[PDB]
RNA sequence: UGUCCUACGCCGGCAGGCGCGGGUAACCCGUUGAACCCCAUUCGUGAUGGGGAUCGGGGAUUGCAAUUAUUCCCCAUGAACGAGGAAUUCCCAGUAAGUGCGGGUCAUAAGCUUGCGUUGAUUAAGUCCCUGCCCUUUGUACACACCGCCCGUCGCU
């Protein structure tokens, strides 16, 4: 029940970004590899470095 | 800063209590250790000690706290 | 009636719940 | 409080943006605090600030033994660099005050922070 | 000034989480004023307030 | 539950919280670390004694680790208790009690680089009624934007309580002209969870007939592995 | 709960040994003499008589077997720890929390999971702001779709 509230909480903040982009072009101008599968955390891996995410700004 | 109480009396610390203790209208080890910046247990003794010579009255005392008043 | 929604889109609603929360011999 | 920071200061006002630059200055406190000297740093802040604010804060500040112009090298010359380290990073007026030229309002440099509030 | 005022009915819980409550106060030295206030905590009728500033009227869906 | 739903930073933030601050063991240690990373992650000149500026100095932590870099700064607070700790504590960069959100009193181009940690989360809540978040945030950018070298990156740690903040954060900063994005490093781990506003200034054929005629509803063969593959080549 | 629970006597300071009895059980442990709590003493703002980890030596117990310490006792050492930037768990009355005691797992663990009593509250009697789920209406907004730009410059074969 804790899982589907983190889960869709990163979904709602997703989705805002993306509902901010369009008045942001208007007006104006993430872990996904990470994730372990057998377990909640954040694993490092050998080819890329330690545990990030880039969202860029417009 | 770190605080410096003192472990035996001193004479003028002596003299000063002697002569002012017994009129604060509040007399208590931890006031007048705070006061007089004497460790809790030699204000302790000083306090039962001015007891015995019968120039400080108790109102009630606990194992966790004894408090006394002036006689008038 | 227009005073009656304007009314009550002024005020507040209020009322209807109710909560389940919680000797001789 | 060090002069550098002081000449690159300006007025946050809302009127006076963005000419209100520079501060003049004031002291009645002065202190040495010593600063380690490096000279790259030295080396490339002087290209950056205007020398004439370094006269006119200078002499607001009661002081005039300084170099009168850009004194650009390669680090070589330790004695304007260091006469000039003293004066920017290692002066401290502990105690003083400040006023805006365009607004004139106050901001008192209290031990040592200076006030920025509306 | 400082002015006190008696509860007459309380109209609802108001506020987004239901923390205010809506209420109808009257005051006691000209009992002709009328005004909506709303309050913080637990209220009901025949309670008296203290209000610090009496002119403005509250206001929440 | 957060510090900044209390109220007014200045009046949160009073002696006695000032106090309990650097009291703290786990703030020292999660401020350094995160000054750390906010250094490495904005790209500084290297081998260079840089010139960054303290949006949210506070006690003087992240200062002090930019003293020990050597990199001279300006410090900036909201808090009067804050800052009077930060000058006992003796640190090397200057100090100023201003509003990040009424502004930087800094000349355009003058700060190569800018450090604020846990600061910028306090801006998105109106403690007041003239204050409006909207408003303060793109002020504090705008000023931030022209303070800062065009070029210079300035690293922005916050801590964002929902997506609204972020949103409100990252709408304000790029239309006053802050450009790059947010480095979210760890960001799984929960008390790794750090968010840094890194903000530089400058057959398939036949499957679609046999599908068609299955809607139509007249009797369609069995999908298998033999839908559609070449029987022969014709001559 | 108990044919391993144990009363009692002796020895040892303590873990623990020896003997002799009761209990297949509201009969014996057991009037279950529990801990917090109450009373009195010492300590005095000091990483200290707070805090106990990690270590050195010795003794005992269960087992074929204790070494990488099974566990217990005694003496010594007194580390971090100054109420936790920040993500979040559970909860509305004998309830939360403080405090001890039992059952199952077990030749010996204490460590899980289940129950019990003792002392005993703060806030609240609301809301749909976040999350979950359920409904009703709707597919008109935004998106998808549709059209349009679909990046431009020179250079040789
Ligand atoms: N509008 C504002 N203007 C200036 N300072 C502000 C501010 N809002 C919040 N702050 C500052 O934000 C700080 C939060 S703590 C920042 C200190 C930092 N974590 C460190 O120790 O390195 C406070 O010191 C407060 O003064």
């Amino acid at each position: 029940r804790n899982k589907k509230h983190q889960k869709l909480k990163h979904q709602k903040e997703a989705e805002e970004e993306e509902l901010e982009i369009p008045p942001q072009y208007q007006a104006g101008g993430p872990g996904a590899e990470y994730k372990a599968k057998k377990a909640k955390g954040d694993v490092k891996k050998k080819g890329r470095p330690d545990p990030y995410a880039y969202i860029p700004l417009n | 800063d770190k605080l410096n109480n003192l472990v035996l009396f001193d004479k003028a610390t002596y003299d000063k209590l002697c002569k002012e203790v017994p009129n604060y209208k509040l007399i208590t080890p931890a006031v007048v250790s705070e006061r007089l910046k004497i460790r809790g247990s030699l204000a302790r003794a000083a306090l039962q000690e001015l007891l015995s010579k019968g120039l400080i009255k108790l109102v009630s005392k606990h194992r966790a706290q004894v408090i006394y008043t002036r006689n008038t | 009636p227009l005073a009656d929604q304007i009314l009550a889109g002024n005020a507040v609603r209020a009322g209807v719940r109710e909560k389940r929360r919680g000797e001789e011999y | 409080m060090k002069l550098l920071t002081h000449n690159l200061l300006s007025s946050h006002v809302r009127g006076v943006g963005s000419r209100g630059f520079p501060l003049r200055l004031q002291a009645t406190e002065v202190r040495i605090c010593p600063v380690e000297f490096n000279p790259n740093f030295v080396a490339r802040m002087i290209p950056k600030v205007e020398w004439s604010a370094f006269l006119e804060a200078a002499d607001n500040l009661r002081l005039i033994q300084v170099p009168k112009g850009p004194v650009e090298g390669y680090e070589e010359n330790e004695e304007f660099l260091r006469t000039m380290h003293h004066l920017l990073l290692e002066v401290e007026v502990i105690e003083g005050t400040l006023q805006c030229p365009e607004s004139g309002r106050m901001f008192p440099i209290s031990r040592g922070i200076p006030n920025m509030l509306l | 000034p400082i002015k006190l005022a008696r509860v007459t009915k309380v109209l609802g819980r108001t506020g987004s989480q239901g923390q205010c409550t809506q209420v109808r106060v009257e005051f006691m030295d000209d009992t002709s004023r009328s005004i909506i206030r709303n309050v913080k905590g637990p209220v009901r009728e025949g309670d008296v307030l203290t209000l610090l500033e009496s002119e403005r009227e509250a206001r929440r869906l | 539950r957060r510090p900044e739903h209390g109220g007014p930073p200045e009046l949160f933030y009073d002696e006695t919280e000032a106090r309990k601050y650097v009291r703290n063991s786990r703030m020292i240690d999660i401020q350094t670390r995160m000054a750390g990373r906010a250094l490495e992650l904005l790209y500084l000149p290297e081998n260079k004694p840089c010139y960054l500026l303290d949006i949210g100095c506070g006690t003087g932590l992240s200062g002090s680790y930019l003293s020990d870099e050597g990199h001279y700064w300006v410090g900036l607070d909201i808090s009067p208790a804050m800052l009077d700790e930060a000058v006992d504590r003796e640190i090397e960069g200057d100090l100023l009690l201003g509003d990040m959100g009424q502004g930087i009193p800094f000349k355009p181009g003058t700060f190569d680089g800018c450090i604020s940690i846990s600061a910028v989360q306090w801006l998105c809540n109106a403690n007041k009624k003239s204050e409006n978040p909207a408003k303060r945030l793109y002020c504090f950018f705008a000023s931030l934007f022209s303070v800062l070298v065009r070029g210079s990156r300035a690293v922005l740690q916050l801590y964002p309580e929902n997506s609204e903040q972020l949103e409100l954060i990252t709408t304000q900063a790029t239309k006053a002209g802050f450009s790059g994005g947010m480095v979210v490093d760890y960001p799984n781990s929960a008390k790794a969870k750090k968010f840094y506003l890194c903000l530089f200034s400058g057959r398939a054929w036949v499957l679609e007939k046999k599908e068609r005629h299955r809607r139509q509803g007249r009797e369609v063969r069995p999908d298998t592995q033999y839908t559609g593959r070449k029987r022969k080549p014709r001559f």
